[PDB]
């Protein structure tokens, strides 16, 4: 039932990629594994959903046997500023056990980011972010 | 000059 | 407030591959390949556009049966940044209106992002020197700016048969 949240700096203070990259590094605490390789290997997918902004106001959500993690991110001005970053470390482990990241996506590219995803994780999924 | 990818 | 001409370059850099994206999806084909490609295609477009070097974004969309072109994307640099500007935006309304007006193309329609430099240009991994697909038999159409951070600028522009 925890839950903790943090929230990136992304473009223009860093690119869609580079968001990601921080991201996954967030999400592995550094560790080299399965895990990372599934989140590094959907890199595109996610990048265009940050391009797009879609972790503005619908977080990327990982969830695991443990605290349940909001993502967000911020872009333009505020990317700029970082007044409301929060890119602290994760004090616990936030893809142990059975994990999942859930990514939002605007309704209209669910069809294609769903698919893509698909082909190399049944856990990193995406959400209508309409719904949240 | 055009650049294009090679995987 | 303050920025940088690397933000500058960071905003046009992930919106030209936003629009592009955009582009592909609105055209009723599958983003999947520009999503493999948005790794290299990013750091790319990045160095170039902060070398000064990058002169043309171009996405061709082409027929795999016949490997000629239905339809080419195209997005010229305009190097007109300045120190005190600070003001951007992305125009993709004019973008989508300009689909229809490309062409129609077949199911399985594919694409091949280009990127034109100048001579100088620093090495990037994996980019080599290639060639274009015939435009002869095309018309080039032009959208105007479609984004700009703080004067630099991409001119959209699209090919269609005529
Ligand atoms: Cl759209
Ligand atoms: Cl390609």
């Amino acid at each position: 039932t925890t839950v903790v949240s943090r929230t990136f700096r992304s473009s223009p203070h860093r690119d869609a990629l580079q968001t990601w990259d921080a991201i996954v590094e967030l999400l592995t605490q550094g560790k080299d594994g399965t895990a990372r390789s599934e989140l590094r290997a959907v890199t595109g997918v996610a990048a265009s959903l940050i391009a797009d902004q879609a972790p503005k106001s619908a977080p990327i959500v990982a969830t695991c046997d443990g605290p349940r993690t909001r993502i967000y991110c911020l872009f333009d001005e505020d990317a700029i500023d970082g007044d409301d970053a929060n890119e602290e470390v994760l004090g616990f482990e936030p893809l142990k056990g059975d994990w999942g990241v859930s990514l939002p996506c605007p309704k209209e590219q669910l069809g294609w980011v769903q698919s893509a995803l698909k082909k190399h994780s049944s856990r990193i999924i995406a959400r209508d972010l309409s719904q949240g | 000059e055009v650049m294009e990818f090679n995987p | 407030a303050t920025y940088s001409y690397t933000h500058s370059v960071t905003y046009v850099t992930d919106n030209i591959l936003k629009s592009l994206k955009d582009i592909i999806l609105l055209s009723g084909l599958d983003p999947e390949h520009f999503a493999d490609r948005w790794e290299s295609n990013t750091r790319a477009i990045k160095t170039w556009l902060g070398t000064g070097d990058l002169r043309k974004v171009i996405l061709e969309i082409y027929n795999p049966a016949t490997d000629k072109l239905v339809t080419r994307w195209d997005i010229d640099i305009v190097y007109g940044w300045s120190d005190g500007d600070g003001s951007f935006w992305t125009d993709t309304e004019q973008l989508k209106y300009a689909i229809k007006k490309a062409g129609l193309l077949p199911s399985q329609a594919k694409y091949k992002l280009m990127l034109d430099t100048k001579p100088g240009r620093p090495d990037v991994e994996g980019w080599s020197k290639g060639s274009y697909r015939s435009t002869d038999g095309m018309v080039k159409q032009s959208l105007g700016s479609t984004v700009e951070h703080s004067g630099l600028a991409g001119q959209a522009g699209y090919w269609r048969q005529r």
